[PDB]
């Protein structure tokens, strides 16, 4: 365990970064996505009904 | 703070720190990792050796 932990802790930081990256994209697509579903349901609205 | 005294050869000397383990520092007297404190240590051979 005393030498392992730099090992594990290593790793910790790597996968955390990756989590990390991988939800600042996800958030900044899904803005993109609402932005998008809001222009569909003004299109919806303004134009079906 | 505590004090624990005992008498070892200077070979094994290394062996009482955190970390690193020995046929010592496993059933004898073995440190914790995050051990706070000092080790201290002195040539004894002129009152133990008889």
């Amino acid at each position: 365990p005393p030498e392992a932990e730099v090992q594990i802790d290593r790793l910790i930081t790597g996968r955390l970064q990756s989590l990390q990256t991988y939800v600042t994209q996800q958030l900044i697509r899904a803005a993109e996505i609402r932005a998008s579903a809001n222009l569909a349901a003004t299109k919806m609205s303004e134009c079906v009904l | 703070v505590y004090a624990d005294s005992f008498v070892i050869r200077g070979d094994e000397v290394r062996q009482i720190a955190p970390g690193q383990t020995g046929k010592i520092a496993d059933y004898n007297y073995k440190l914790p990792d995050d051990f706070t404190g000092c080790v201290i240590a002195w040539n004894s051979n002129n009152l133990d050796s008889k």
